[PDB]
């Protein structure tokens, strides 16, 4: 090759990688976050974040008297000067004492002892992380950070004595790093738990910090967030002495009547990641916060004072920093405190940064969260991008209250202030300012979120679970409230939100139908606890292990597994390969058979049914394994157990078709000689009524401690019958024309040696427990001579059973076509008092996708984990549910 | 993002044509040079052959033992490399590697195992070897020409000091690999499945 | 004709540094002042991937810990953290002289660990197979490190033996070797004893082991 | 009869620790949930030992919440050396 | 002391085997750190150089108070990959104790 063309690839080699590591220095500086959820709780009956655009929306006020449970002496507080206040209304959140103790662990000792503080940042980082379509249980163990803004309030008073109740806790319960560690704790989370304390911009700063351990890979997802709470009110005589608070409590923000600033209570997160990230995970992007910065002004005029120098500053870093000019934003929500000293430069600080060159007919537009709720306090900068957030979404900017008049102390003649809601070619971009009264000024810039099917599934489970039965109603009303406001949503994507997005707690229920006429119905009956036939109910086993379960004839009706065979293709598929296997040792096809064709051989005949049950039992099992619910145990019943043997690995599917085919073959001459009748005694009452017919009769099975099966001669079989009807047993004859598990088999008794001739046995994979033997049988020992002592002797389903539950095994998954062993299964668990919990997959006239889901969501309820993504999809469209449902009790300190 | 992904391989007995096509996705496919490189089981990478970009003039070099026999062509509307591989011998079989690059062979395909050899399908035949009179025991698998085959003790029970060797190609034309297990100084079977002979062969071995 | 070697095998260890060196034939430094010399690694299993181009331009995507360097005829590839995932064969490959015929015999790496000598057990050839009408005699060496160790039979056959060596092993990192001999029915029948002598740097004689059937 | 005693106690005896002062907790210790779920630390860990050595006048290990994490087992421990 | 988290005696006997507890004390400490680059530039006497650093969080551990051992050497195992060191490179530690 000539030399040019071979430094032509070293060069191309080279520009890529220079490209590459270009690349990789512009995402580790300049990288965008993107806010993949929020959750606030802030005055004015707030509780998320579509509350606080209702509620700001609508120019609501939110200031209103003192709280009277908090033990202030609030008749004695006021004055309108030695130690008393001014001002009887503030932003408040009255149920601040509110909280889930049980919920996530906390004693009512330790909740009572903890900062609220702590408290609401809790459940707000709880409701953060399930607004963004996580599930906080599957966070555990995740590089996930956690940054709060927050500040020692004063809740327990170190320096007075801390009380007796609070006593041990005042330091785990009231430290500032506690409130960001405890987040951590709870929800196992493994990226810094940081707390920061910068007075009146510690949240904003906390989002900084946040957004850069993300974009040095530190973390993976962060918790950027803040709380405010006043245990006391020392926080309004304080800043009474001096003339900071507004006459009345409002905070006229950059109006003519700006004459103080009233404090606030509120607690408000963020839960965000890299947009790369974001976007590969699918989440959904709310907005993306491209840059940020922080300084200090230092040489103010006074430590507790402005300067405009500063904020401009830190405006023209956090610009720089996206990457973004001054025109780009048409929209800052600027702090706006409402004091005569701090307006007119928060004002002058933004005309300067922000509007001196933008065109003259797109002016910046100001506003403030702190004219609707007051000062929040730390958690200010953190709510003020909630509410960016929410206009950005919404495409309106809402209104900034108590704007009788721009104030006159800053020439306008740019900017202009949000006197009444104004409408939105280019992304909208917001900042927001959090400027501190320590002189740490900070400011972030927002940016709306860039622009981002599968067939639905017939019958689509819709899961709901709680800690607690009253919160399971409380879950299952407020999906009912969200729902009716909401025009036609999808219902698969409604269930994939529930089942994946969502924990799994321990009460648990689920609506299973294939219309859209009953769900409503059946979550009402669900909110005040009424039946309903789409609805199962339960609670989930913390512990215990699986069986499936394979009866032996009586499963059976015509028209089973049809439906199945056009709805679910991985049933057709195991269907096939259970035909491919019976072909070569029967004169027929499976699937005529089970289709219903026109001159195949109905179920009557021993010979077919017997296969086709072993295929649909497998084909049901497979089926059950694709969808997650590996079995820790097999067990069966007579020919149920040859189905039994292919699940557990011990026998090929070639190998059981064989053993299957040839039994039923070599039992077909045995018809009409005898047959079986189920009678409900104990064994040994079964047993010694026998004792007149002897050899004639004998125990076929012993199904459960009142319900045996007795096989024998046609003749001996109806003087029994007789005999039970006189002593009013209720007997209960088996349609069945022949009588296995008794002494006429033995006239057989070659040909089934040489119906299992040939096979190559092989240790279980799973644990497979013999009915004949009554204990786990080694794989490599199902040899002829055992399966025709499976076929002559009688079956002890009960001690096996028994056996098994001693094993810890909990779960009992019928893989039938109708349960027909659920009945004994359940008088042995009731007999032993334990508390497994059995379940069948179809029911007579019931074989559907929707019988199929009821089934799987029954099992779910019991405790039993299902791979819900195989049975509704790898990823649907994001649905926003509604968070849980706490139920929360009065946890406050007295004197 | 880069992506190469080969395609054409299998089973070919000697003296007939094979194509091997390399599809690529994530990069501009004209402007690069592109090559091939195969590997023989057990030896080093040995280049194949390259062709130029088609602004370059599109020509092609090969390899000096694949003078004539070997093929270079690339389809760049929809940006696939082809290697024609026409008269196989039985020195042949390799994993050939797609790669992008003339000289420089920045990134590689998965690599497409092509087996060329003139023995038919046959099923395993499996020998003992007993155990010798710290004790090790073993069974060998002979004659079988197709690929994989596998080999379990007591049917996957023994898992410990099982030592499965690669299969070696006897001058015959047939693989023979061998399976050993080295027991703590009970019954000790073997059984060998070879899925294209649908074989399930057993043996003991014993002294 | 230019010519590179490098040495065939260096075991590592995860805990210290490695440098995989390699001396060509001539002076590989280009007119334009550039080795034109590349590193490439081939794990087991997995496509060969570019490591290092020019002597030590460093690809994209590649570790920090590798870095090429040298000039003229010598050069070295320095790994800083020896890792499982970098075990494979490093092939340092010129490109000044074209076309390239081979990339070379390359250097395994391999994890170090103690010295331990081989447990050799001949067995002998099943009684079944000699009425097939074939005759086949296997060596066996288990447990020893590092590969490598030359087995030869006496009987001095050296046109019917072959060899098969197990990869490196997961957990104790050892080796083994399978050597097979194979003859026909009249020719197995002349010789009434066949030995095969085993040679390793860990063993301290060529310990052999015999077997007389004929 | 004495296995459902020694459960009434130790379920009496946390809730006792588990509330500030003065039944809706009382219900919130069944057997299955661990004690470190009901969120005990090593405080209220050692007032349930002195508490249910008191009761029971014998002398236990200063983590007797977490080495049985649930009351179940906690009951079974006390039955064991009683 | 209702945690029974402090040395009887009042010592804090670090790694000893009759260690009991620990004890508080006050104090203030600061570092002026700069850029080692920025720093030979404007030619200020370097002291030492902190090389990595890294911080995480013990998560769902026994206790709140309580430490996390994955956590710890994980955030050692962080501070050595962001120095650019290994184990063998630290010859003493300052160990918290
Ligand atoms: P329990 O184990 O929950 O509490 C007992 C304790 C107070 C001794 C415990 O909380 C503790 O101190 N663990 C060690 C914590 C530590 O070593 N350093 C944290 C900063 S002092």
């Amino acid at each position: 090759v000539t030399d040019s063309e071979k430094v032509a690839e070293y060069l191309r080699r080279a520009t890529l990688d220079l490209r590459a590591a270009r690349q990789r220095i512009r995402e580790l500086e300049s990288e965008p976050i993107a806010i993949i959820g929020m959750a606030c709780r802030l005055p004015g009956g707030v509780d998320s974040p579509e509350g606080l655009w209702e509620l700001v929306d609508s120019g609501t006020d939110a200031i209103a008297g003192f709280p009277l449970d908090r033990g202030w002496d609030v008749e004695g507080m006021y004055d309108p000067a030695p130690g008393k206040t001014y001002v009887k209304e503030a932003g408040f959140l009255y149920d601040a004492g509110e909280f889930d103790a049980g919920f996530f662990g906390i004693s009512p000792r330790e909740a009572v002892s903890m900062d609220p503080q702590q408290r609401l940042m809790l459940e707000a980082s709880w409701e953060a992380f399930e607004r963004a379509g996580l599930d906080p249980a599957r966070q555990r163990g995740t590089a996930t950070g956690v940054f709060v803004g927050a500040t020692a309030t004063g809740y327990v008073s170190p320096a007075a004595e801390v009380p007796e109740g609070a006593e041990g806790f005042a330091i785990t319960g009231n430290m500032t790093a506690v409130t960001s560690g405890r987040i951590s704790y709870t929800l196992g989370l493994q990226g810094p738990a940081v707390t920061i304390d910068t007075a009146c911009s510690s949240s904003l700063v906390a989002l900084h910090l946040a957004c850069q351990s993300l974009r040095q890979g530190e973390c993976t997802t962060a918790l950027a967030g803040g709380v405010t709470v006043m245990p006391t009110p020392t926080a309004f005589t304080e800043f009474s002495r001096q003339r900071g608070l507004a006459p009345d409590g409002r905070c006229k923000s950059f109006a003519a009547a700006a004459d103080g600033t009233n404090w606030a209570e509120g607690v408000a997160v963020l839960v965000v990641e890299r947009l790369s990230d974001a976007r590969r995970n699918g989440h959904r992007v709310l907005a993306v916060v491209r840059g940020t910065a922080i300084n200090q002004d230092g040489a103010s005029n006074g430590l507790s004072a402005p300067n405009d120098l500063a904020q401009e500053r830190v405006i023209r870093s956090a610009l720089d920093n996206a990457g973004l000019t001054a025109s780009d934003v048409d929209a800052v929500e600027a702090h706006g405190t409402g004091t005569t000293l701090g307006d007119p430069i928060e004002a002058q600080a933004l005309l300067a940064a922000y509007g001196h060159e933008r065109p003259a007919h797109r002016p910046l537009r100001v506003g403030s969260l702190k004219s609707n709720i007051g000062h929040a306090g730390p958690a200010a900068g953190v709510a003020g991008v909630i509410k960016m957030v929410m206009a950005m979404r919404h495409g309106v900017l809402p209104r900034s209250l108590h704007i009788d008049e721009p104030t006159p102390q800053v020439d306008w003649s740019a900017v202009t202030l949000l006197t009444e809601p104004v409408d939105w070619d280019r992304p909208r971009r917001a900042g927001v300012s959090a400027f501190g009264i320590s002189g740490t000024n900070a400011h972030v810039i927002l940016e709306q979120a860039p622009t981002q099917p599968a067939p639905p599934v017939p019958a689509a489970p819709w899961l709901l679970s709680a800690k607690t039965p009253a919160a399971l109603r409380a879950q299952a009303r407020r999906l009912h409230t969200h729902l009716a406001r909401h025009p036609h949503p999808d219902p698969t994507d409604i269930a994939h939100a529930l089942a994946t997005t969502r924990t799994p707690h321990e009460h648990r229920a689920a609506l299973v139908t294939d219309d859209h006429g009953t769900r409503g119905p059946a979550l009402a009956a669900l909110a005040e606890g009424a039946p309903d036939a789409c609805l199962i109910s339960g609670t989930a086993l913390s512990k215990g292990r699986t069986v499936f379960v394979f009866p032996g004839q009586g499963s059976q009706w015509t028209g089973m597994g049809r439906e199945l065979l056009h709805t679910s293709p991985e049933f057709a598929a195991y269907i096939a390969e259970c035909e491919t296997a019976l072909n070569d040792f029967v004169d027929w096809s499976l699937t005529d058979v089970l289709r219903g064709t026109e001159g195949a051989p109905g179920y009557d005949r021993v010979d077919v049914v017997q296969p086709a049950l072993f295929a649909v039992m497998v084909s049901l099992a497979r089926l059950w394994q694709h969808h997650g619910i590996h079995p820790d145990a097999v067990i069966g019943h007579s020919q149920g157990e040859i189905a039994a043997a292919h699940i557990a690995g011990a026998l090929s599917l070639q190998d059981a078709a064989r053993i299957v085919a040839l039994r039923s073959q070599a039992l077909l001459p045995l018809a009409g000689l005898g047959g079986m009748t189920s009678l409900a005694l104990p064994h040994d009452q079964a047993l010694q009524l026998i004792q007149p017919w002897g050899q004639d009769l004998s125990i076929a099975s012993v199904n459960g401690p009142h319900s045996t099966v007795v096989s024998g001669t046609t003749h001996a079989l109806d003087e029994l019958h007789t005999t039970c009807d006189t002593q009013g047993v209720r007997a209960r004859r088996i349609p069945v024309d022949y009588a296995s598990h008794s002494a006429q088999v033995e006239s057989i008794r070659d040909t089934v040696l040489q119906a299992a001739t040939g096979i190559n046995p092989q240790p279980t994979t799973i644990p497979l427990y013999s009915t004949v033997t009554g204990q786990p049988i080694d794989g490599t020992q199902l040899d002829a001579d055992y399966w025709y002592t499976n076929l002559r002797h009688t079956v002890r389903f009960e001690e096996t059973t028994r056996a098994l539950l001693g094993s810890g095994h909990r779960h009992f998954i019928e893989t039938t076509a109708h349960p027909v062993l659920a009945l004994a299964l359940e008088e042995t668990i009731e007999a032993t008092g334990s508390d497994a919990r059995v379940t069948g997959t179809l029911r007579r006239d019931h074989g559907d996708l929707t019988q199929l889901h009821t089934a799987l969501a029954t099992a779910w309820t019991h405790g039993i984990d299902v791979d819900w993504t195989a049975v509704l999809g790898d990823r649907r469209t994001p649905f926003e549910l509604p968070t849980y449902a706490f139920q929360r009790q009065r946890y406050w300190l007295e004197p | 993002e880069v992506q190469l992904v080969q395609s054409g391989g299998g089973l070919v007995q000697p003296g007939r044509s094979l194509r091997l096509s390399c599809t690529a996705s994530g990069f501009t496919f004209g402007d690069y040079a592109m090559s091939w490189v195969r590997q023989a089981p057990g030896k080093g990478l040995e280049w194949v052959g390259f062709i130029r970009s088609k602004a370059y003039g599109g020509t092609t070099e090969y390899a000096a033992s694949v003078k004539g026999r070997f093929t270079i062509s690339r389809d760049d509307s929809k940006s696939i490399a082809y290697l024609q591989m026409n008269s196989l011998k039985t020195e042949d079989t390799a994993v050939y590697y797609c790669t992008r690059g003339g000289t420089l062979f920045d990134y590689w395909g998965q690599g497409t195992l092509v087996t060329v050899s003139s023995a038919s399908t046959k099923g395993p035949s499996v020998f003992p070897l007993a155990p010798s009179s710290t004790a090790a025991l073993g069974c060998l698998v002979k004659d079988y020409f197709p690929e994989p085959v596998t080999v379990s003790w007591n049917s996957g029970a023994l898992t410990s000091g099982v030592h499965t060797f690669p299969a070696v190609l006897q001058s015959s034309g047939l693989y023979s690999l061998s399976s050993v297990v080295t027991v703590p100084s009970q019954t000790y079977i073997c059984n060998v499945n070879h899925k294209p002979s649908n074989t399930k062969v057993d043996k003991k071995v014993e002294p | 004709v230019v010519m590179t070697q490098s040495p065939l095998s260096l075991p590592v260890t995860p805990g210290e540094p490695a440098s995989i060196s390699c001396r060509s034939s001539q002076s590989l430094l280009h007119s334009n002042g550039y080795n034109y010399l590349d590193w490439y690694l081939q794990k087991p299993g997995q496509s060969p991937q570019l490591l290092i181009y020019l002597g030590s331009n460093r690809a994209s995507g590649v570790p920090d810990r590798f870095s090429g360097s040298g000039s003229g005829t010598d050069f070295t590839l320095k790994i800083s953290r020896v890792e499982a995932e970098d075990v494979g064969v490093y092939y340092c490959m010129q490109s000044l002289q074209t076309p390239r015929l081979t990339f070379g015999p390359g250097t395994k790496v391999d994890i170090k660990r103690t010295v331990a000598a081989p447990s050799v057990f001949i067995f002998p050839p099943s009684d079944e197979q000699l009425k097939s009408g074939t005759a086949s005699v296997v060596c066996l060496l288990n447990n020893f490190y590092p590969r490598g160790a030359k087995v030869q039979w006496k009987v001095l056959q050296s046109g019917n033996s072959q060899e098969s060596v197990t990869e490196q092993d997961s957990k104790d990192s050892t080796y083994s070797l399978s050597s097979t001999l194979t003859l026909s029915k009249a020719d197995y029948e002349k010789h009434k004893v066949y030995a095969c002598e085993v040679t390793h740097q860990g063993l301290s004689s060529p310990v052999t082991k015999s077997f007389n059937r004929g | 009869e004495r296995d459902r005693a020694l459960l009434e106690v130790v379920r009496g005896n946390a809730a006792s620790v588990m509330s500030h002062g003065a039944t809706a907790t009382l219900e919130a210790v069944e057997p299955t949930r661990a004690f470190r779920d009901l969120g005990f630390d090593s405080l209220m860990a050692v007032e349930l030992r002195n508490r249910i050595g008191a009761a029971t006048g014998l002398r236990l290990a200063p983590t007797l919440v977490f080495d049985h994490p649930t009351p179940e087992a906690v009951v079974r421990h006390l039955r064991a050396e009683l």
